[PDB]
C-alpha cells in the first residue's frame, strides 16, 4: 500500500507541475519589460528607536501608523511614538526569550511570544494605566515565531512544532488548527481580507491556508533552504517570500508558481524580513549582512540598500500607510527610513 | 496503518491541490502590474515626498 | 499634552537603564544534553508545554542565569540562533552511556554552529563514577563503539584522582581527548571548550561554571582590549 | 478605581490644612495627579498638578506659594498642605487623575472630594448658561476659546466635563472629537480650533447637568447646564 | 666638532624610523575608529584620545627634528602657545597611558563585578577629566609662576606627574594584571598578552626616562645640547611607538583595519 500510495503521490506531483508549466506561458520579467524601472531609490533614516538592551527580534506597526511594537531578547515590550520617538509603554515579559510581537489592528492590544511555547496577550487600554496580560494562549509544543491578529479576538499563530493554529482569546482555545507543514513554521502573512493567510517552514516550503475552513489550498516550493519571511502582495493575490538560500521569490496564489526571483551574486546571505511598499512596487528585504536591500518588485534588479545597521537586521516593516520603513536589528535600535 | 493513512491525508491533499483551477501566468503578471500602475501615485517611498509633507521630516 | 508624554518616556528610559544595570551584571548560561544525560539533576543540584526553564544561581556575588530547553522540537537549527552571544553554553554528557557518538555528533554541530562561533562551551562529563563503574566490572568496554582506545594510552598530562585505577583514568581521559579534538579542530580562538570530569551529586559545579565563566570574560576583555 | 478625598471641614482664614486623597484600584505612580477645587454655586477651577514620579508641579496662579503638593507613591496617597486660607478657598476639592501619552486620556477619573469650608490665562467662555430643553432632544453646547487651541501637533486640547447633580464631573470627551471609555455615542464632539461644539444627539435622564468646557493646551469654562 | 654630527645622524634616524610610524598610525587609528565609530568599544575611546595626544606630539617632534624651534622663538605669544600645548599633550599623553593600564586592570583581573563602572558613558566622562586634569597640570603651575614672577619647584611637579607617579601606577596595574594572566594560563593565548604588556611598559619606561633624569639631575645641577636633543627625541619617541604597540600589534584593530581597508 505505501508504495502505491506513494507513485499515486507522485503522479498527482507530476500532474500539478505540469498545469503549473503549462500555465507558464510569459514571465513577470517580460511583462514588466515595458513598465520603467523605478530607478534609484534613496531613504534615509530619519528616527533612531534606542532603548533597548538587547537583540531586537521582532517590531510591528500599528494601524494607526504612528505607534509601533518592538520585542528585545531581554524580555522587554516597548510601544514607541515613532514621530516623536517617546516610548508610549514598555511591558516587561515574564519570558526573557521573544521571537515574535503584534500589534492588534484595533490598536488595543499586543500579542507576544516565543521560545516559552506561549503567545502573552498583553492589554495597553485597561483602566489601571498599566500594561497586564489579557491571555496566555498554551497549546504549542515548540517556540513562537509568528503570531498576527485577525481582529481582536482572532490570533493565528506559527510554530517550531510544524504547526498554525488560530486562536479564540476569550476561551483561549485553539478555534483551529493547520497541520501540514514538514518543518518549522517561521513566519505567517494574512491576506488584506484576512480570509486566507500563508505560511512559510524550515521544509522550504510556503503553503496557502484558509482560516474559516482550517485547510491548505496550495502548496509552494521555489526555495532550496527553509523560508525565514513571507509576505502577502498588497493586492492579495500574490507574497515574497525569504529563504537562507539568499533569494527572495514571488508567487501568484492563481497561477500557483513562482512569477520571479530577487537575488544577485554578490548577495550571498541569507534573508531575515521580507515586506511590500504601499503599491506593491517595492520589495524591501532584509538580510543577514547587516544591511537591507530594496528591490523593485515588478524587475528582478535592486533599487537602493538601506545600510547603517551594525548588526543583523531581523525585522522589517512598512506602515499601513506607507510612509516609512521601521528595521529592527541585533544591535537593539530601530531605525525608520523613508 | 499510521503510515498509510498519513499518505492517504497526503495523497487527498494532492488530489485537492491539483483539482483547483489555475490562470495563466502572463494575466497574473498583468494584474500585478495594473496593481502597481494604480496606486503608484499613494506610495510615498515609491515617490519620494518632501520634507513638508511626510511626518517624519 | 506632549511634554508631559516626553517625561513619561523619560521615566521608563529611567527604569530601562535600572533594568540595564541587572541585564550587564548577569551572566547567561544555555545548558544543553541529551536526555540521558544528568544535565536535568545538575540544575536540580543548584542551591540557587513550556519551552525554557529558567534557573538562578549565585556565586561570589555574581548572578547565573542558566537557561535549560524543554519542550522543543528534536531540530535544534533554528532557535539556537537566539542564545547567540550567551556567556557560554553548557554542554552535558553521560561519560558512561552507545549514544556517545550520538553526543560527539551534537557537540560537533554545537561547535560548528554559523552562530554559536564565538561561544565558548563547558563541556561537561558527567556521571564519571558510572563511568568508573562500566570500565571495572567488564560488562561494556568503549573499544566495542570505538577502535582507538585499542590503541590509546594516557597522556602524561592526565592527573590521577587518588583512588582511581589506570583503566578508569584512561578511559575517561579518551572521553576527554574525543571532544577537546572536535573543539580544536575548528578552535580559532574566539571560542575555547573547557572539558570537566563531574558526577551528579558534586557540588562543586556551580564553583566550575563560575571559574570558566572567569576565564571566558577575562579572555573577551582581553580581546576588546586588543591584548589578543 | 477609587479615589477618595481626606480632610475637610470648618478652618479660620488665617489657618492651615491638608487635604488627602488615597488612591485604590489602579497603578497610583504611573498618573499624574490633578486637585481642581468647584467653589460653592460656581465652576470649576483648576488649583494644581504634580506629574508621574514626583517631578514637574505647577499651581495656580491664586495659590502658587500658598499651597504645596505632595505625593507618596508607597501609601498611593495625594496631599495639598494649605499653609494660609482665605474665604475664597471654601471649595470641594476634587482629585483628578490624568495620563500623559499618545492617545491616553487625561482627567478619564474625578475623586468624591472634601468640602473645605473658611470663616496669560487662556481663557474659556461658554456661550450659553443654561439650556431649557425637553428629554429626547438634540442640545449643541458650545464654547469658544482666547486661542486657538489647535496646535502645531495637529489635535485640538479640549475637553467636554459632565457633571451630575450631587456627583463628581466625569469626562466626556477629550481632545475635542473622542469619546471617553463608557461615554455613550450620544455625544459627540465638534470644533474649528477656537470655537468648539457637544452636540448630544438624545437627552437622557442621566445626561441632564452642568457641562463644563476645559483647555489643556488650567482652565474650565464657566458651565451651562441643562434644565429637562 | 662631532656633536653636532651626532645630533644630526640621531634626528634622521629619529624622522626615517619612528617619525612615519608616529603619525600615520595616528591617522590611521582615528580614521579606523571613526569610520566604525558605532562599533567602539570602551578600549576605543582612550584608544582614539592617546592617538590624538600622540598625533599632536609628533607634530610638535618634527619642529625638535633638525631643531627648528628658532623659528617660532623670535615671537613671545606663539613660543607660549607652543611650549604649553606641548606640555598639555604630553601631560594627556602620560595620564591616559596610566588611566588606560588602570582600566585594563579592571577590565582583566575585576572583570566580575565592575560592570558598572566600565560604561562607555563613563568612558568618555574619564577621557573629558583626564584632558582636563593635563591642562590644569599645564596651566596651573605656568600661571602661578607667571603671577609670582624653568622653575625649580614646577620642574619638580612636571617631573613627579611625567614619570614618577604614572610610571609607578602603570607599574602597579600591570604587574597586576601579568599575575591575573600568568595565574589564569596556567589554568584550564595569554603568552602574546604578557608579552605585549611587557612591551607596553618597557617602551614607556626606556622612553620617558631620559628626559626626565636628564631633568631631574639639572634640578640638583646649555652644556648639554646632544643630550637634551637626545632625550627629546625619546620623549617624541615614546608617542611615536605607542600607536604601534597599543593598536596594530594586537589583533582586534588590525582586523578592524582590515575591514575598513575592505570597505574603504
Amino acid at each position: 500500500e505505501l508504495d502505491q500510495l506513494r507513485q499515486e503521490a507522485e503522479q498527482l506531483k507530476n500532474q500539478i507541475r505540469d498545469a503549473r508549466k503549462a500555465c507558464a506561458d510569459a514571465t513577470l520579467s517580460q511583462i514588466t519589460n515595458n513598465i520603467d524601472p523605478v530607478g534609484r531609490i534613496q531613504m534615509r533614516t530619519r528616527r533612531t528607536l534606542r532603548g533597548h538592551l538587547a537583540k531586537i527580534y521582532a517590531m510591528h506597526w500599528g494601524t494607526d501608523s504612528r505607534l509601533l511594537v518592538s520585542a528585545s531578547q531581554d524580555g522587554k515590550l516597548i510601544i514607541w511614538d515613532s514621530y516623536t520617538t517617546n516610548k508610549v509603554h514598555a511591558i516587561p515579559l515574564r519570558s526573557s526569550w521573544v521571537m515574535t510581537c503584534a500589534y492588534a489592528p484595533s490598536g488595543n492590544y499586543v500579542a507576544c511570544g516565543g521560545l516559552d511555547n506561549i503567545c502573552s496577550i498583553y492589554n495597553l487600554k485597561t483602566r489601571e494605566g498599566n500594561v497586564r496580560v489579557s491571555r496566555e494562549l498554551a497549546g504549542h509544543t515548540g517556540y513562537l515565531s509568528c503570531c498576527r491578529f485577525l481582529d481582536d479576538n482572532q490570533i493565528v499563530t506559527s510554530s517550531g512544532d510544524t504547526t498554525c493554529a488560530l486562536w479564540d482569546i476569550e476561551t483561549g482555545q485553539q478555534t483551529t488548527t493547520f497541520t501540514g507543514h514538514t518543518g518549522d513554521v517561521m513566519s505567517l502573512s494574512l491576506a488584506p481580507d484576512t480570509r486566507l493567510f500563508v505560511s512559510g517552514a524550515c521544509d522550504a516550503s510556503a503553503k496557502l491556508w484558509d482560516v474559516r475552513e482550517g485547510m491548505c489550498r496550495q502548496t509552494f516550493t521555489g526555495h532550496e533552504s527553509d523560508i525565514n519571511a513571507i509576505c502577502f502582495f498588497p493586492n492579495g493575490n500574490a507574497f515574497a517570500t525569504g529563504s537562507d538560500d539568499a533569494t527572495c521569490r514571488l508567487f501568484d496564489l492563481r497561477a500557483d508558481q513562482e512569477l520571479m526571483t530577487y537575488s544577485h551574486d554578490n548577495i550571498i546571505c541569507g534573508i531575515t524580513s521580507v515586506s511590500f511598499s504601499k503599491s506593491g512596487r517595492l520589495l524591501l528585504a532584509g538580510y543577514d549582512d547587516f544591511n537591507c536591500n530594496v528591490w523593485d518588485a515588478l524587475k528582478a534588479d535592486r533599487a537602493g540598500v538601506l545600510a547603517g545597521h551594525d548588526n543583523r537586521v531581523s525585522c522589517l516593516g512598512v506602515t499601513d500607510d506607507g510612509m516609512a520603513v521601521a528595521t529592527g536589528s541585533w544591535d537593539s535600535f530601530l531605525k525608520i527610513w523613508n | 496503518t499510521a503510515s498509510i493513512a498519513q499518505a492517504r491525508k497526503l495523497v487527498e491533499q494532492l488530489k485537492m491541490e491539483a483539482n483547483i483551477d489555475r490562470i495563466k501566468v502572463s494575466k497574473a503578471a498583468a494584474d500585478l502590474m495594473a496593481y502597481c500602475e494604480a496606486h503608484a501615485k499613494e506610495d510615498p517611498l515609491l515617490t519620494p515626498v518632501p520634507a513638508s509633507e511626510n511626518p517624519f521630516r | 499634552e506632549d511634554k508631559a508624554a516626553v517625561e513619561r518616556s523619560k521615566m521608563i528610559e529611567k527604569q530601562l537603564q535600572k533594568d540595564k544595570q541587572v541585564y550587564r551584571r548577569t551572566l547567561r548560561l544555555l545548558l544543553l544534553g541529551a536526555d540521558n544525560s544528568g544535565k536535568s539533576t545538575i540544575v536540580k543540584q543548584m542551591r540557587i508545554t513550556s519551552g525554557i526553564f529558567e534557573t538562578k544561581f549565585q556565586v561570589d556575588k555574581v548572578n547565573f542565569h542558566m537557561f535549560d530547553v524543554g519542550a522543543q522540537r528534536d531540530e535544534r537549527r533554528k532557535w539556537i540562533q537566539c542564545f547567540n552571544d550567551v556567556t557560554a553554553i553548557i554542554f552535558v554528557v553521560d561519560s558512561s552511556d552507545n549514544r556517545l557518538q550520538e553526543a560527539l555528533n551534537d557537540f560537533d554541530s554545537i561547535w560548528n554552529n554559523r552562530w554559536l562561533r564565538t561561544i565558548s562551551v563547558i563541556l561537561f562529563l558527567n556521571k564519571q563514577d558510572l563511568l568508573a563503574e562500566k570500565v571495572l566490572a567488564g560488562k561494556s568496554k568503549i573499544e566495542d563503539y570505538f577502535p582507538e582506545f585499542a590503541r590509546y594510552t594516557t597522556p602524561e598530562d592526565a592527573t590521577p584522582e587518588p583512588g582511581e585505577d589506570p583503566r578508569v583514568t584512561r578511559a575517561k581521559y579518551f572521553i576527554r581527548k574525543e571532544f577537546v579534538d572536535i573543539s580544536t579542530a575548528s578552535g580559532d580562538g574566539r571560542h575555547i571548550c573547557y572539558p570537566h570530569f563531574t558526577c551528579a551529586v558534586d557540588t562543586e559545579n556551580a564553583r566550575r561554571i563560575f571559574n570558566d565563566c572567569k576565564d571566558i570574560i577575562l579572555q573577551m576583555n582581553l580581546r576588546e582590549y586588543n591584548l589578543v | 478605581v477609587q479615589l477618595v478625598e481626606s480632610g475637610g471641614g470648618l478652618v479660620q482664614p488665617g489657618g492651615s490644612r491638608k487635604l488627602s486623597c488615597s488612591a485604590s484600584g489602579f497603578a497610583f505612580s504611573s498618573f499624574g495627579m490633578h486637585w481642581v477645587r468647584q467653589a460653592p454655586e460656581k465652576g470649576l477651577e483648576w488649583v494644581a498638578y504634580i506629574s508621574s514620579g514626583s517631578g514637574t508641579i505647577y499651581y495656580a496662579d491664586t495659590v502658587k506659594g500658598r499651597f504645596t503638593i505632595s505625593r507618596d507613591d508607597p501609601k498611593n496617597t495625594l496631599f495639598l498642605q494649605m499653609t494660609s486660607l482665605r474665604s475664597e478657598d471654601t471649595a470641594m476639592y476634587y482629585c483628578v487623575r490624568s495620563i500623559y501619552y499618545y492617545g491616553s486620556s487625561p482627567f478619564d477619573f474625578w475623586g468624591q472630594g472634601t468640602t473645605l469650608t473658611v470663616s496669560s490665562d487662556i481663557v474659556m467662555t461658554q456661550a450659553t448658561s443654561s439650556v431649557p430643553v425637553t428629554p429626547g432632544e438634540s442640545v449643541s453646547i458650545s464654547c469658544r476659546s482666547s486661542k486657538s487651541l489647535l496646535h502645531s501637533n495637529g489635535n485640538t486640547y479640549l475637553y467636554w466635563f459632565l457633571q451630575r447633580p450631587g456627583q463628581s464631573p466625569q469626562l466626556l470627551i477629550y481632545r475635542m472629537s473622542n469619546l471617553a471609555s463608557g461615554v455613550p455615542d450620544r455625544f459627540s464632539g465638534s470644533g474649528s480650533g477656537t470655537a468648539f461644539t457637544l452636540t448630544i444627539s438624545r437627552l437622557e435622564a442621566e445626561d441632564v447637568g452642568v457641562y463644563y468646557c476645559m483647555q489643556h493646551l488650567l482652565t474650565f469654562g464657566a458651565g451651562t447646564k441643562l434644565e429637562l | 666638532h662631532q656633536q653636532y654630527v651626532i645630533g644630526l645622524f640621531l634626528s634622521c634616524l629619529y624622522t626615517i624610523f619612528l617619525f612615519p610610524i608616529g603619525f600615520v598610525g595616528n591617522i590611521l587609528i582615528l580614521v579606523v575608529n571613526i569610520s566604525f565609530r558605532e562599533k567602539m568599544t570602551i578600549p576605543d575611546l582612550y584608544f582614539i584620545n592617546l592617538a590624538v595626544a600622540d598625533l599632536i606630539l609628533v607634530a610638535d617632534s618634527l619642529i625638535e627634528v633638525f631643531n627648528l624651534h628658532e623659528r617660532y622663538y623670535d615671537i613671545a605669544v606663539l613660543c607660549t602657545f607652543m611650549s604649553l600645548f606641548l606640555q598639555v599633550n604630553m601631560y594627556s599623553s602620560v595620564f591616559f597611558l596610566t588611566w588606560m593600564s588602570f582600566d585594563r586592570y579592571i577590565a582583566l583581573a575585576r572583570a566580575m563585578r565592575c560592570s558598572l563602572f566600565r560604561t562607555k558613558h563613563h568612558a568618555r566622562l574619564s577621557c573629558g577629566l583626564i584632558w582636563m586634569a593635563s591642562v590644569s597640570a599645564t596651566l596651573v603651575p605656568f600661571t602661578a609662576v607667571h603671577l609670582q614672577h624653568d622653575v625649580r619647584e614646577v620642574q619638580w611637579l612636571e617631573v613627579t606627574l611625567g614619570f614618577i607617579v604614572p610610571f609607578a601606577i602603570i607599574g602597579l596595574c600591570y604587574s597586576l594584571i601579568v599575575r591575573v594572566l600568568v595565574r589564569a594560563h596556567r589554568h584550564r593565548r595569554r603568552q602574546k598578552a604578557l608579552r605585549m604588556i611587557l612591551a607596553v611598559v618597557l617602551v614607556f619606561f626606556v622612553c620617558w626616562l631620559p628626559e626626565n633624569v636628564f631633568i631631574s639631575v639639572h634640578l640638583l645641577q646649555h652644556a648639554h645640547p646632544l643630550t637634551g636633543h637626545i632625550v627629546n627625541l625619546a620623549a617624541f619617541s615614546n608617542s611615536c611607538l605607542n600607536p604601534l604597540i597599543y593598536s596594530f600589534l594586537g589583533e582586534t584593530f588590525r582586523d578592524k583595519l582590515r575591514l575598513y581597508i575592505e570597505q574603504k
